[PDB]
């Protein structure tokens, strides 16, 4: 097996700059080696075929070069749509290895989130079980904190967090923190607040209501 | 018990530069990371620059990208502000910001005190 | 060209399933066919490939187990497992890979979803996340479905049937202490417009058969 | 009794692709085989069903020198109950063969400058190749549902692709010239 050492894992940079991963095959491959581009959920894309040759209707901006053991994928001017996960792949030595893989994130302008709170729908609350859910939207860096209060009791360990791929047009994170009670539990308290904590935000900011209110 | 003390500002000309100064004492900064704001009259506590640590970069606001130089030097610790191409839409007080998040959440505890930063 | 992938989903451990790759525009008797697995939050993995003369080749650790055959009646693409294990829930895409270094040659299907575990279904509760003054800011507004409960993988969500797709966010499915999936799609629309648009999220959990249009109202 | 031409085989001035791999019959001459085997200028010398010693007592009718040219890592496939690319498609030797696989490295010869493509291979076919059978069509390879009508492009490729031989590639792809000896044993 030809282990392939694809580096770095992740070289978040902003929209214009220029882009290199490095592959390296343990044994020699001479210049077959394959870039292929995955996009979030996404099949993956054949972008570099052969170390050096531009595959049909791939932009000019990518570019390939290296051959034997050490593999170069440049791209010249970093793009919103750009924004993948890139492999490197052997395919004439069975069995066939992918790389590691490159995250491909952006860097950018420092966005505050806007922090929305949903109360459980009454449908659910009939269930058993009311879900709080507090929205961060369009935020960046994607360091985040969120703290659920109850009552001014912190809660932890009963809430989970999501957080989307960074947005390929304004580089830019969403997240959502769910928590969740049964209904009595939910029903023995008032004040539910998700308190947000960001680069962006100069304080601490809080969204909240009180159970039974509009 | 540690303080922001800053230094620098004032009444500079319009378009010039300027160097802001934060050094902090009682606990060191290499391992933190250091933030700056901006309060203009009619609207209050915009985002200006942050620097990550000694091997990450710096993150700026939507008016401020490209225009603003952040340094570090956590020897000595303090950390400045390189300023330049000062515009009249930023006559305001700059102030000074440390995050408690070695994660860099934004965890923002201890502030500054304010520097009069006036354009023409 | 088109590659559909098929017959995936849910098997107990120790199962057989048999995977299908129909192909559209290419012959398959004829081709370099290729299957990869990708396992969820980890890289892409070769598993098989087969020439256009018969010839297969497998992975170390997938050989014995695993057997690519092809159909020319169907022109499709088969994938057959033996004896799966958890290590092989990912999720299994049918290509025709370049050969030869010719341009155009490399094409990917859709994908399929293979969980090996031991667990059963479950449809999703679909529970509306109302707009109001506490999702409005700066002119627009939020609003959203819970998709809570589910197993397993996949949901997909859509917002007034594929007309709504600006400002659409489908977080990525979190699993609960409970072993099931929960997922929200949240919409930022303007304000002006709750009182007198209809919003309407469209929730497609096709392990389970489970298709559930959930209106989105402001109260408050 | 009189010695097989085998430098007209073995020392020829130009080899011939392995789609194409040319075919000497010779009668049942004599040859120090021994010597052949003894020789420092083969790097593979592998014989099946018979040493290499041993050949000259065996009987049989017309020997065959099969020669051609292929890259190093496809060497390993010109042997019995091999598969690939050449085995399948361009150079198959039988289950139960009886002669001598001999190869040796030729990057000195067959390399170029700026690359070689006169050496060619056949990269795709419908079937494998039956033992000892020789394809040279030029047919443009129907790999779609659509017919080429012998125009090429996607889904349309031609048949044949060339070496890229380089006096820089490595060992794996440098050109090796082969020569195949087999024997219609009595």
């Amino acid at each position: 097996a030809i282990q392939l050492t694809q580096s770095p894992s992740s070289l978040s940079a902003s929209v214009g700059d220029r882009v290199t991963i490095t592959c390296q095959a343990t044994h020699d491959i001479n210049k077959f080696l394959n870039w292929y581009q995955q996009k979030p959920g996404k099949a993956p894309k054949l972008l570099i075929y052969d170390a050096s040759n531009l595959e049909t209707g791939v932009p000019s901006r990518f570019s390939g070069s290296g051959f034997g053991t050490t593999f170069t994928f440049t791209i010249s001017s970093l793009q919103p749509e750009d924004i993948a996960t890139y492999f490197c792949h052997q395919y004439e030595n069975i069995p066939p290895i992918f790389g590691p893989g490159t995250k491909v994130e952006i860097k950018r302008t420092v966005a505050a989130p806007s922090v929305f709170i949903f109360p459980p729908s009454d449908e659910q609350l009939k269930s058993g079980t009311a879900s709080v859910v507090c929205l961060l939207n369009n935020f960046y860096p994607r360091e985040a904190k969120v703290q659920w209060k109850v009552d001014n009791a912190l809660q932890s360990g009963n809430s989970q967090e999501s957080v989307t791929e960074q947005d390929s047009k304004d580089s830019t994170y969403s997240l959502s923190s769910t928590l969740t009670l049964s209904k009595a539990d939910y029903e023995k308290h008032k004040v539910y607040a998700c308190e947000v904590t960001h680069q962006g935000l100069s304080s601490p900011v809080t969204k909240s209501f009180n159970r039974g209110e509009c | 018990q540690v303080q922001l003390q800053e230094s620098g500002g004032g009444l500079v000309q319009p378009g010039g530069s300027l160097r802001l100064s934060c050094a902090a004492s009682g606990r060191t900064i290499s391992r933190y990371a250091m933030s700056w704001f901006r309060q203009a009259p009619g609207k209050e506590r915009e985002f200006v620059a942050v620097a990550r640590r000694s091997g990450d970069g710096a993150f700026y606001a939507d008016s401020v990208q490209g225009r603003f130089t952040v340094s570090r030097d956590d020897a000595k610790n303090t950390v400045y502000l390189q300023m330049n191409s000062l515009k009249p839409e930023d006559t305001a007080v700059y102030y000074c910001a440390i995050d408690s998040d070695t994660f860099y959440s934004g965890s923002y505890d201890y502030w500054g005190q304010g520097t009069q930063v006036t354009v023409s | 060209v088109q590659l559909v992938e098929t017959g995936g989903g849910l098997v107990q451990p120790g199962g057989s399933l048999r995977l299908s790759c129909e192909a559209s525009e290419i012959i398959v008797s004829a081709n370099y066919m290729t299957w990869v697995r990708q396992a969820p939050g980890k890289g892409l993995e070769w598993v098989s490939l087969i020439y256009p003369g018969g010839t297969t080749y497998l992975s170390d650790s997938l050989k014995g187990r695993f057997t690519v055959s092809r159909d020319n009646s169907k022109n499709t693409m088969n994938l057959e497992m033996n004896s799966l294990r958890a290590g092989d829930t990912a999720v299994y895409y049918c290509a025709r890979l370049i050969v030869g270094g010719i341009a155009g040659m490399d094409v990917w299907g859709q994908g399929t979803t293979v969980t090996v575990s031991s667990a059963s279904t479950k449809g999703p509760s679909v529970f509306p996340l109302a707009p109001s003054s506490k999702s409005t800011s700066g002119g627009t507004a939020a609003l959203g479905c819970l998709v809570k409960d589910y197993f397993p993988e996949p949901v997909t969500v859509s917002w007034n049937s594929g007309a709504l797709t600006s400002g659409v966010h489908t977080f990525p499915a979190v699993l609960q202490s409970s072993g099931l999936y929960s997922l929200s799609s949240v919409v930022t629309v303007p304000s002006s417009s709750l009182g007198t648009q209809t919003y309407i999220c469209n929730v497609n959990h096709k392990p389970s058969n489970t298709k559930v249009d959930k209106r989105v109202e402001p109260k408050s | 009794t009189n010695l097989c031409p085998f430098g007209e085989v073995f020392n020829a001035t130009r080899f011939a692709s392995v789609y194409a791999w040319n075919r000497k019959r010779i009668s049942n001459c004599v040859a120090d085989y021994s010597v052949l085997y003894n020789s420092a200028s083969f790097s593979t010398f592998k014989c099946y069903g018979v040493s290499p010693t041993k050949l000259n007592d065996l009987c049989f009718t017309n020997v065959y020198a099969d020669s051609f040219v292929i890259r190093g890592d496809e060497v390993r496939q010109i042997a019995p109950g091999q598969t690939g690319k050449i085995a399948d498609y361009n150079y198959k030797l039988p289950d139960d063969f009886t002669g001598c696989v001999i190869a040796w490295n030729s990057n000195n010869l067959d390399s170029k400058v700026g690359g070689n493509y006169n050496y060619r291979y056949r990269l795709f076919r419908k079937s494998n190749l039956k033992p000892f059978e020789r394809d040279i069509s030029t047919e443009i390879y129907q790999a779609g549902s659509k017919p080429c009508n012998g125009v090429e492009g996607f889904n349309c490729y031609f048949p044949l692709q060339s070496y890229g031989f380089q006096p820089t590639n490595g060992v794996g792809y440098q050109p090796y010239r082969v020569v195949v000896l087999s024997f219609e044993l009595l």
